RNA sequence: AAGUUGGGCACUCUAAGUUGACUGCCGGUGACAAACCGGAGGAAGGUGGGGAUGACGUCAAAUCAUCAUGCCCCUUAUGAUUUGGGCUACACACGUGCUACAAUGGACAAUACAAAGGGCAGCGAAACCGCGAGGUCAAGCAAAUCCCAUAAAGUUGUUCUCAGUUCGGAUUGUAGUCUGCAACUCGACUACAUGAAGCUGGAAUCGCUAGUAAUCGUAGAUCAGCAUGCUACGGUGAAUACGUUC
RNA sequence: AGAACCUUACCAAAUCUUGACAUCCUUUGACAACUCUAGAGAUAGAGCCUUCCGGACAAAGUGACAGGUGGUG
């Protein structure tokens, strides 16, 4: 019951920094409207992780995507068994974002800019919790990659 | 279920029948013009009383009693209509002037028909019939379309039954139509019987 | 409503804020509006009806 | 110590006068600002002087058991009246024309089923 | 004098932008514009047209906005900007389309509908 | 009313009423509808046989009783 | 030295053509006249249940619309005092004069 | 001081009349079609967004308590006038909401930006009195003019620093303000003091596809007084739709 | 779409029986805004006293009658 596929939007760049993923990661940490504390939570946590790790903010943080970016999925096909899928780049992306915040969320720091600084620098470590969470769809996908 | 075709139309292609202004005094203003129309219609009952417009401007009440009966409202010496407009005066401390607009077509207005068919059901006319001869009469003389129904306990039966005919084009969910509707009540020995008649004229 | 009811509303009352409103066409004493004097029900009746001057349903 | 009850010694003055039964926040601020001492300051890094300037300040507001005893006077007042906010209070029901039906448990204790 | 006029509009904010030769500097209200808007990215949406254009810096902006809130009118001065760049050379009328900045965003405030709780959001439902 | 500015009310039949037979020592019972009157230092001592209803409930008036209603000592609903 | 004519009426059509009409009256006794200017209507919105009994779920929206027309006379004569006061306006608008 | 007034009607704006989008035009498809996919121009493109408008009928669905009415019943009473009570009860179960459980936060300081409405004996500025609810006198206004009425969220700083707390503000005592004749049963609001449960909620279950959800305030009807309800207004403003097997 | 009185039907007590309310029939003219006593009030008792066009409107008695948010959606 459906006619087809909508359009998707587009947001800007960050004004610092120039990416459509710091953006889209300042609207997923948005809640209720508060752009602005999105936006310096945010900054917070970019600084604070520059200045613990003497590296580039945007590198790490593309690293700590990377890493937590999954490639499969398990989708329920029916008679009926999930089946591994490939996961399209913009579902790579929104995963990514939505995992890294949802777990940095559950981190055990004070502050929010702390959490998130935290779970970055260990997404690009590769043993965060985001990582544990890609770590574990591509092990069930394996696991079910017969009915590929 | 269905709109009001009269509520749905007015302030599109249909006029209030009230024509004026206030500020201060809008419920004394439209409470007058209600006991006003209250007493039209309980003491013109006999004559064909299509409808009444009330206007009110410099402290002075003009009502315009579109009728079928001209002549019953007027009276040949002029003395009804002289004997309405002392009442109308004596129950509204403002001067009434009163004016009569004949109706050519009688069987084509939606009011009247409804009150000659609740009429024929009291006087124990035959519920089919009277819609049969109505629509027929008001197709003949020209009406684009017509609708009739009458509800209620029809031949005194037990179970209450609604029973409608139509003829013509009723497009009731057009707004540019204007579609004259009414509602009439009958008093029989059973109780309450409510008649609806559309009729749709045509474009105008 | 009942009509004592409706004479005992219309009646002076020896004090001055036992003084409510009700609907002067049928007599109901809920959802009476000020501008009109008319309940819910007689209001739409007459807005129907076309006899409340400037009163036409809305859309926007 | 001020006023016979221990106050914390990690918080801030007047955070720590609230602690005083009879002391609320603007009380603690009038106190603190007639005794001269800086509200940022802790009561642990407090001038003996400065101790002692809030306790003289504090010894006349009626706080503690007197406070505590006056309430309890009071209401022991109104119930041996035979007041109606009396018999409410006697039966553990909300005082101040609340409605029972329904949310009534600060008052009716938890909920027995 | 030499002023580009226009006016834009978004939500219930509108905003009379005027550009003059200039070295870039925007005033709105009588007031600069990095302390009137609350975000640097309104600012950048503000001069996306020139950069759209490919004439950043090349004309000061004054505004005279009334009406929404900062968005609302950060989004209602560029919208202005961009019709006062189309004013001063019509060559520009391709770029600013294909960036889409011409178009007036029609997005408002849907009414509320009786019976829920906003225009969308209905009551809890609750079978039993 | 409540206001200050106002005096505490009460009805002026009952004040009245029971101003009358102030000198005398023997006092009577006073019936009264009268719920909303303030209670005055002039009651105290006296007998007040409040409704409350369906009854008059006795009410005996003390010093303590100063500034409540007559209603506050007529307990109006039943329960248990 | 200016006279203000404020005209409210239900309908636009009625207005209109009432201001239209003291306009012309005013130009043809000589006075000149600015406007005429429309203020802002007024509406004012009304909402009933739509069902006599319960159906708290179902409404009707009613409005009453007062449109606002504004006339000012520049140059008074009495000739367009006398016009403006002898000239009848439909009975629905309602106009009033502050000199 | 101030569009404050002299001056203007350019811009915004108000509101009458008009232009505007109609599958109009160009490509491919397609049965010479109907239509679909794309492109141009255009503020808007495919009924643009939203509202009103609800077919024949179903549920002997709701309403004799809006009103009207067949039949039945009472007529010194099932009618009627008045003071008080009750409709606000309270071992409890269910629905719908408001406020929370905190650090995307609490407190304090300074500082921006709306819309839509209402006002006659009603809306009530300025000033002065009090910490405040409010009070004294009293300006403007039957409204694009005066007032309700400074929006809040927001931004920028100081502080607290992970706990039943500087969270929360229920309950209770005292002292008041207002409306009303009169706030005990049974109004709202203010000040001081107290400071309950509550650490994100089992089975289960609900709403929403964009200026939407979520969040922040604003106004109106009823109304002497009384809103967490209803109906409207705007500010910030998301995530997602692979697709139709279930 | 506003339960302290009214709203308000439900209850206790105090109360009326052409009646709180409509028309008609008999007869009178002020019918009363004001005051005072008992009343919780309705009410009653003293004052008073002023208003009114063939003829207005309003009251005293009785009956046709009124009344019912009583039942049947
Ligand atoms: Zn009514």
């Amino acid at each position: 019951p459906r006619k087809g596929s909508v359009p998707k939007r587009d947001v800007l760049p960050d004004p610092i920094h120039n990416s459509k993923l710091v953006t889209k990661l300042i609207n997923k940490i948005m809640l209720d409207g508060k752009r602005g504390t999105a936006q310096r939570i945010l900054y917070s946590a970019f600084d604070l992780v520059e200045q613990r790790s003497g590296r580039d903010a945007l590198e790490v943080f593309e690293e700590a995507i990377n890493n937590i970016m999954p490639v499969l999925e398990v989708k329920a096909r029916r008679s009926n068994y999930q089946v591994p899928v490939e996961v399209r780049p913009e579902r790579r992306t929104t995963l990514g974002l939505r995992w890294l915040v949802n777990y940095a969320r559950l981190r055990g720091e004070k502050t929010m800019e702390d959490r998130l600084a935290n779970e970055i620098l260990d997404a690009a470590n590769n043993t965060g919790g985001a990582v544990k969470k890609r770590e574990d769809t591509h092990k069930m996908a394996e696991a079910n990659k017969a009915f590929a | 279920q269905k709109i009001n075709p009269i509520g749905l139309r007015v302030g599109i292609i249909r006029d209030w029948e009230a024509k004026w202004y206030a500020e201060k005094d809008f419920a004394s203003l439209l409470h007058e013009d209600l006991k006003i129309r209250k007493f039209i219609d309980n003491e013109l009952k006999e004559a064909s009383v299509s409808h009444v417009e009330i206007e009110r401007a410099a402290n002075r009440i003009n009502i315009a009693i579109h009728t079928g009966k001209p002549g019953m409202v007027i009276g040949k010496g002029g003395s009804e209509i002289e004997k309405l407009r002392n009442k109308l005066n004596a129950l509204t401390d403002k001067k009434v002037h009163i004016n009569v607009i004949e109706i050519k077509k009688v069987d084509l207005d939606a009011r009247l028909v409804a009150e000659n068919i609740a009429r024929q059901l009291e006087n124990r006319a035959s519920f089919r019939r009277v819609q049969k001869q109505a629509i027929t009469r008001a197709m003949k003389l020209g009406a684009k379309g017509i609708k009739t129904q009458v509800s209620g306990r029809l031949g005194g039966a037990d179970i209450a039954r609604a029973e409608q005919y139509s003829e013509g084009t009723v497009p009731l969910h057009t707004l540019r139509a204007d579609i004259d509707y009414a509602h009439a009540e009958a008093d029989t020995t059973y109780g309450k019987l409510g008649v609806k008649v559309w009729i749709y004229r045509g474009e105008v | 409503a009942k009509t004592s009811m409706v004479a005992k509303q219309q009646k002076k009352q020896k004090y001055a804020v036992r003084e409510y409103t009700r609907c002067e066409r049928c007599g109901r004493p809920h959802s009476v509006y000020r501008k009109f004097k008319l309940c819910r029900i007689c209001f739409r009746e007459l807005a129907y009806k076309g006899q409340i001057p400037g009163v036409r349903k809305a859309s926007w | 110590r001020i006023a016979g009850v221990d106050i914390p010694r990690e918080k801030r003055v007047v955070i720590s006068l609230t602690y005083i039964y009879g002391i609320g926040t603007s009380t603690a601020q009038k106190i603190l600002e007639e005794a001269n001492v800086s509200a940022d300051t802790r009561v642990k890094d407090l001038t003996d002087d400065e101790l002692g300037r809030i306790r003289e300040v504090v010894d006349g507001y009626k706080v503690e058991g007197d406070l505590r005893r006056e309430t309890n006077l009071n209401i022991k007042r109104l119930m041996e009246i035979s007041s109606y906010r009396g018999i409410r209070h006697r039966r553990g029901l909300p005082v101040r024309g609340q409605k029972t039906k329904n949310n009534a448990r600060t008052r009716k204790g938890p909920v027995k089923t | 004098q030499v002023e580009y006029r226009g006016t834009g509009r978004r939500k219930n904010s509108v905003a009379r932008v005027r550009l003059v030769p200039g070295e870039g500097n925007i005033t709105v209200n009588n007031r600069d514009v990095r302390e009137y808007l609350p975000f640097e990215s309104l600012i950048l949406d503000l001069n996306q047209p020139f950069d759209v254009t490919e004439t950043k810096g090349n004309y000061d902006v004054l505004v005279n906005v009334h009406g929404g809130g900062f968005t609302g009118q950060a989004q209602a001065i560029r919208h202005g900007i961009a019709r006062a760049l189309l004013e001063a050379d019509p060559e520009y009328r391709g770029s600013l389309k294909r960036a889409g900045l011409l178009t007036r965003d029609p997005r408002m405030k849907e009414r509320k509908k009786p019976g829920l709780k906003a225009a969308r959001r209905s009551p809890q439902f609750s079978k039993r | 009313a409540r206001s200050i500015k106002k005096g505490p009310f009460v009805d002026e039949h009952l004040m009245k009423k029971v101003e009358a037979q102030e000198g005398s020592e023997k006092k009577q019972v006073i019936k009264t509808w009268s719920r909303r009157s303030t209670i005055f230092p002039n009651f105290i001592g006296h007998t007040f046989a409040v409704y409350d209803g369906r009854k008059h409930v006795p009410v005996y008036v003390t010093e303590d009783m100063v500034g409540h209603k007559l209603g506050e000592f007529a307990p109006t609903r039943t329960f248990k | 030295q200016k006279i203000r004519i404020r005209l409210k009426a239900y309908d636009h059509r009625v207005i209109d053509q009432s201001a239209e009409k003291i306009v012309e009256t005013a130009k043809r006794s000589g006075a000149d006249v600015s406007g005429p200017i429309p203020l802002p209507t007024e509406k004012s919105v009304y909402t009933i249940i739509r069902a006599v009994h319960k159906y708290k779920d179902s409404r009707e929206q009613f409005e009453q619309r007062t449109h606002k027309r504004l006339i000012d006379i520049v140059n008074p004569t009495p000739k367009t005092v006398d016009a403006l006061m002898g000239l009848n306006l439909p009975s629905g608008v309602d106009i009033e004069i502050k000199l």
